[PDB]
RNA sequence: CGGGCGCAGAUCUUGGUGGUAGUAGCAAAUAUUCAAACGAGAGCUUUGAAGGCCGAAGUGGAGAAGGGUUCCAUGUGAAC
């Protein structure tokens, strides 16, 4: 949880306040980065191409 | 066409079983495109979907005797 | 595609044929014998009948264990059932002869049976459970149907 | 005319006699097609839903003896089929079944 | 710019039938199709969004209805009706691009919204 | 069971995605010589163990 | 000139197909019924009504071991 709060802090220069981490039933981990409330979710989604 | 979804979407909406919940013959076709439980509670505010009252059970005959 | 007894004329005739027909073959064999040599519109309305149980189908040869019927009078027998499934697989085939009729140009109210066999297809396996842990076959008896139709 | 409507007392007591009990009530409805197919000649007999109430009033296993009711004749209208003509069947509520003789009604 | 363009000609066409025609109030007619500018390399129907491959061009079709589950779906999918009925618009004319892509993945997905991809 | 292990979990994730059918375009690049996955197992007929 | 050289049998080996045979059978735990919708197609799906069973040591609601996607939505009706 560390290292993924971490990274997603420097791939895209946003602040995180959770992580909630996941192995999905095909070995896939998923993760649930909540981002803090002064950046929004969907302005960082078009940003990086997510929409 | 075949309501189950809806049959048991509604159930835990109303917090009820499946034999309480009552589906308008009228408008199958209607409540067949709620597929959501918010749409379910859109269909039991307009009377679509109703709860049916329980069985009676009354115990009349039990404190008279 | 290669049919047996090829027609004497094709000008006036036509075919139809069935694959891998899921009815049972000593059912439908014994119906395919009832209607041969009659008019389309007489092997339908005997066949409607098959399914309505109004006119029995004398099981002439597979009749091992089949039951007394009062319309088994009418074939000169005294065995005869009423296969509604192969009534019904020989019903579209003469549906689909008689578009190849129409298709041809040929008298539809004219068209005789001159032709109908029923082969014998590749058995579909399952199984059945049995005593002591025993499996035995559960076995289909498919069948391929073709026949030949001619103006009389 | 072919549209005709008329009102028949079916005595069931006699045509589910000596039927098992869990099939008394499902013959009688059997029998209320089949008497209204022999009287009112026409097949595809629809039955009222008011009528399967009244057969299955008292259970499975105890019908009422004669119920009387009325048979209807109509036309599709709609979607032809091979028959041309129909017959609804309905439950008429009466207190005494003594002296109820085969009435015409009509519209 | 071919942002410029678009843009300019479709504030012409809306301006065009801000007055003229407008009496009666059941009248069914407008913007049949956005603008589009092509190039050498591109085929048709090219409408460039505010940021700007993808197609930036939907029409509802009337023929199929779905219920849709996300919130924001529906937000955009409501302002179509009220706007433009089974008529041809652009992501252009909902001043939130940030949002109304967002709410287009859905639509398009249940045969609400048919796309003219490029 | 709800209870897993690791390595039992990553076992079943493999098996999981081993029984998927085979690939449309694998068929007609074949030329119909594998058509079907000849290692397709059922939950209720074959056990993983 | 050299043989792994001739089959009716061995409750022979492997593969295939018959008679029996449209036969035995699809008979444990009370029950189905009317109308409608979808549909090429309905005793069997779905909805409503009627009549019933499990009757709280349940045919109810949740877990452990075990199973490993069987969970959920949509589509198809070849095979099962
Ligand atoms: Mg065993
Ligand atoms: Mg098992
Ligand atoms: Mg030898
Ligand atoms: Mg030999
Ligand atoms: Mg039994
Ligand atoms: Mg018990
Ligand atoms: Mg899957
Ligand atoms: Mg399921
Ligand atoms: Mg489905």
């Amino acid at each position: 949880k560390h290292q993924i709060k971490h990274a997603v802090k420097k791939l895209y220069d946003i602040d995180v306040a959770k992580v909630n981490t996941l192995i999905r039933p095909d070995g896939e981990k998923k993760a649930y980065v909540r981002l803090a409330p002064d950046y929004d979710a969907l302005d960082v989604a078009n940003k990086i191409g997510i929409i | 066409s075949m309501l189950r979804l809806q049959k048991r979407l509604a159930s835990s909406v109303l917090r009820c079983g499946k034999k309480k919940v009552w589906l308008d013959p009228n408008e199958t076709n209607e409540i067949a495109n709620a597929n959501s439980r918010q749409q379910i509670r859109k269909l039991v505010k307009d009377g679509l979907i109703i709860k049916k009252p329980v069985t009676v059970h009354s115990r009349a005959r039990c404190r008279k005797n | 595609v290669r049919y047996s007894l090829d027609p004497e004329n094709p000008t006036k005739s036509c075919k139809s044929r069935g694959s891998n027909l899921r009815v049972h073959f000593k059912n439908t064999r014994e119906t395919a014998q009832a209607i041969k040599g009659m008019h389309i519109r007489k092997a339908n309305k005997y066949l409607k009948d098959v399914i309505v149980k109004h006119q029995c189908v004398p099981f002439r040869r597979y009749n091992g264990g089949v039951g007394r019927c009062a319309q088994a009078k009418q074939h000169d027998w005294t065995q005869g059932r009423w296969p509604k499934k192969s009534a019904e697989f020989l019903l579209h085939m003469l549906k689909n002869a008689e578009s190849n009729a129409e298709l041809k140009g040929l008298d539809v109210d004219s068209l005789v049976i001159e032709h109908i066999q029923v082969n014998k297809a590749p058995k579909m396996r399952r199984r059945t459970y049995r005593a002591h842990g025993r499996i035995n076959p559960y076995m289909s008896s498919p069948c391929h149907i073709e026949m030949i139709l001619t103006e009389k | 005319n072919e549209v005709v409507t008329r009102e028949y007392t079916i005595n069931i007591h006699k045509r589910i006699h000596g039927i098992s009990f869990k099939r008394r009530a499902p013959r009688a409805l059997k029998e209320i097609r089949k008497f209204a197919v022999k009287e009112m000649g026409t097949p595809d007999v629809r039955i009222d839903t008011r009528l399967n109430k009244a057969v299955w009033a008292k259970g499975v296993r105890n019908v009422p003896y004669r119920m009387r009711v009325r048979l209807s004749r109509k036309r599709n209208e709609d979607e032809d089929s091979p028959n041309k003509l129909y017959t609804l069947v309905t439950y008429v509520p009466v207190t005494t079944y003594k002296g109820l003789q085969t009435v015409n009604v009509d519209e | 710019s071919v942002l410029s363009l678009c843009q300019k000609g479709d504030a012409f066409i809306m301006a065009e039938t801000g007055k003229i025609f407008k009496r009666e109030k059941d009248m069914k007619k407008g913007i049949a199709f956005p603008t589009c500018v092509s190039v050498n390399n591109c085929v048709c129907h090219f409408s460039p969004l505010k940021s700007d491959q993808r197609t930036t061009i939907y029409k509802r079709d009337p023929s199929k209805q779905y219920g849709l589950k996300m919130k924001t779906s529906r937000m955009f999918f409501s302002e179509v009706e009220r706007r433009f009925d089974a008529m041809p618009f652009t992501l252009r004319a909902f001043e939130d691009e940030g949002k109304a892509r967002l709410g287009v993945v859905e639509c398009a997905k249940h045969e609400l919204l048919q796309p003219f991809s490029v | 069971a709800s209870h897993k292990t690791f390595r039992i979990k990553r076992f079943l994730a493999k098996k999981q995605k081993q029984n998927r059918p085979i690939p449309q375009w694998i068929r007609m690049k074949t030329g119909n010589k594998i058509r079907y996955n000849s290692k397709r197992r059922h939950w209720r007929r074959t056990k993983l163990g």
